[PDB]
């Protein structure tokens, strides 16, 4: 039959035969982590002397 | 560079020949119209004289 | 006949000997081009440049 | 983090509208496997149920 022939996926040290290979459209979704922060809080100043 | 049609169509411009352009796109629910892809934006420059 | 395989590195570099040890305890070896900044793969780690 | 609602990585809120293309195999398993740095390879054998 007029057909490539079978496939093997390779992927990162692995050897693995496909039952299905292809690709296609997916639903999907997507995420948000809020960036910033903030900060304030009192500090002891004072003067020993003064040159 | 002259017309603009993105807002108000061609009109008189306040620059002297500024330039357009797109840019990088945000999207998500941080921008809030919820698509994935990104977004281009729309830019002038003028040079101006007040007084 | 009788064949001969070239290859023109034209060039000599320090490497090493090395066996690997994952943490599951997988052995599998390969010899890493050290003293290039050579980028080996396998499984999920990769070793590079030395001295 | 999220697709089809089936969990790939646990994460705090997401948003919804958003098609996805990715390459994919399976292997007899459950859960799909994803991939974007894969090295296929084709070979052709003469197999009695290919014919």
């Amino acid at each position: 039959v007029h057909k490539p022939g079978e496939v093997v996926v390779s992927y990162g040290g692995m050897r693995v035969r496909p039952k299905c290979y292809g690709f296609s459209r997916m639903m999907a979704t997507m995420e948000v982590n809020p960036p910033e922060q903030r900060i304030g809080q009192c500090t002891g100043c004072h003067l020993e002397c003064i040159n | 560079s002259n017309s603009f049609s993105d807002d108000w169509a061609g009109k008189m411009d306040r620059a002297g020949l500024g330039f357009s352009g797109c840019s990088d796109g945000c999207g998500g629910a941080a921008c809030g119209c919820f698509n994935a892809a990104p977004s281009c934006i729309f830019w002038r420059k003028w040079v101006e004289n007040p007084h | 006949g009788i064949i001969w395989k070239v290859s023109p590195c034209a060039a000599w570099v320090p490497s090493a000997v090395i066996e690997l040890t994952m943490p599951s305890g997988e052995v599998r070896t390969f010899h890493p081009m050290s003293g290039i900044p050579t980028q080996v793969f396998k499984g999920v780690s990769v070793t590079y440049l030395g001295s | 983090c999220k697709i089809d609602g089936i969990v790939f990585n646990q994460c705090e809120g997401e948003s919804l509208p958003q098609p996805f293309d990715v390459a994919w195999m399976d292997v007899g398993h459950s859960h799909k496997i994803i991939m974007r740095e894969h090295k296929t390879k084709w070979v052709q054998e003469s197999s009695s149920k290919d014919f």
